[PDB]
């Protein structure tokens, strides 16, 4: 069939310049076709940004007219999206796509990437046990601020996945913070030994907190 | 302009 | 820009019943080569998107019979017959006749399932981040359906705004429930000025809130 891949930075300083690659297997950027960029903000919200014509043609979104630019190697069967000035408004999840005058419509995708804008720096994770005061019994874990993602929260060293509740995480002052619950039974705890695991391989830092009843 | 300033 | 409207935003549906994705346009999408270019797209989370339908009503190679689509000028429509377990995501009306190119704000397809209530737990903020300067609450809200949902905290009867956030996960694969998690975050000098910290949270299972409280 055709295929689409993305490549490019993960992270990125607001005010820089980055720059995606789609790399295109099973069809020539060069036969028929225009070939696009989009995006995907948090929200879902999709916005089209521009594409590059088989014959080499340009043209982008009246929003983007400026402040973006599409180019194209031939040679390597490749062709790239130049974000200029960045900001974290910029977020997004970025998809390159094939497109057809005839269909008036996208009709390959690739898997994305995600290319995220923070100026934050490399901060492991503040890892909180949480109890109760006063049937089943839930537990919980805090992890507080750190950067970039992601954490990997496991309970009992991947013994536990039936009652484990990991929440997305949110953004405080340029840092992340989620919440993870598992609820267990009363004859297990405190009995038995539960225990948070965290990871944050961003900053090489692994943490485990054995929650203690209050 | 329309659909060929969308794939043309 | 035209503008895309979906009706609804999200869609409750039992296995094997049918369902219909409504989409409007702020213009008409009829092109002067007398052609309508209105394209359905078709998410699941953390997955890419795919085509479904082009040209309003032509299926796509691998998509079943059972999706249709219709519509003209500024009303266009998407239907299932019976929905599978494998139709479930975020669908998207997507135009291309006019320029810019532009999508739809999409509509959630979940499935239908028996009302449940919320377990929740209240947990203090624990003496390790108290030794920061640093005190957070945390009330879990789980296994509750419909995602529907508003909390409230309540610091000795009284509304506090300022500093809460919260995260919602997706629909359990297991019991299509929906969680939620809720944090306050607060200094040390401002959680040890007061005594009783409360969570409500109101659901449509009860027309009375479920309240969860500590005392320090």
């Amino acid at each position: 069939d055709v295929q689409l891949q993305e490549s490019g930075p993960d992270l990125v300083k607001p005010s820089q310049s980055p720059s995606l690659t789609c790399t295109v297997t099973g069809y020539s950027i060069t036969s028929d076709y225009s070939w696009h960029w989009i995006r995907q903000f948090p929200g879902d919200k999709l916005e089209w940004m521009g594409y590059i014509h088989y014959s080499g043609s340009t043209n982008y979104n009246p929003s983007l007219k400026s402040r973006i630019s599409i180019t194209r190697d031939t040679s390597k069967n490749q062709f790239f999206l130049q974000l200029s000035s960045v900001t974290i408004e910029d977020t997004a999840t970025y998809y390159c796509a094939r497109g057809t005058i005839y269909e008036g419509s996208l009709d390959y995708w690739g898997q994305g990437t995600t290319l995220t804008v923070s100026s934050a720096k490399t901060t492991p994770p503040s890892v909180y046990p949480l109890a109760p005061g006063s049937s089943m019994v839930t537990l919980g874990c805090l992890v507080k601020g750190y950067f970039p993602e992601p954490v990997t929260v496991t309970w009992n060293s991947g013994s536990l996945s039936s009652g484990v509740h990991t929440f997305p995480a949110v953004l405080q002052s340029d840092l992340y913070t989620l919440s993870s619950s598992v609820t267990v039974p009363s004859s297990t705890w405190p009995s038995e030994t539960v225990t948070c695991n965290v990871a944050h391989p961003a900053s090489s830092t692994k943490v485990d907190k054995k929650i203690v009843p209050r | 302009c329309g659909l060929e300033c969308n794939f043309g | 820009d035209v503008v895309m409207t979906q009706t609804p935003l999200t869609l409750s549906v039992t296995i094997g019943q049918p369902a219909s994705i409504s989409c409007k346009s702020s213009q008409s999408l009829l092109y002067s080569d007398g052609k309508t270019y209105l394209n359905w797209l078709f998410q699941r989370p953390g997955q890419s998107p795919k085509r479904l339908i082009y040209l309003v009503s032509k299926l796509d190679s691998g998509v079943p019979d059972r999706f249709t689509g219709s519509g003209s000028g500024i009303d266009f429509k998407l239907k299932i017959s019976r929905v599978e377990a494998e139709d479930l995501g975020v669908y998207y009306c997507v135009q291309g006749t006019h320029f810019p190119q532009t999508f739809g704000g999409g509509t959630k397809l979940e499935i239908k399932r028996a009302d449940a209530a919320p377990t929740v737990s209240i947990f203090p903020p624990s003496s390790e981040q108290l030794t920061s300067g640093g005190a957070s609450v945390v009330c879990f809200l789980n296994n509750f359906y419909p995602k529907d949902i508003n909390v409230k905290w309540k610091i000795d009867g009284s509304e506090r705004q300022n500093g809460v956030l919260n995260s919602w996960t997706d629909q359990d694969s297991k019991d299509s429930t929906y969680s939620m998690s809720s944090t306050l975050t607060l200094t040390k000098d401002e959680y040890e000025r007061h005594n009783s910290y409360t969570c409500e949270a109101t659901h449509k299972t009860s027309t009375s809130p479920i309240v969860k409280s500590f005392n320090r």
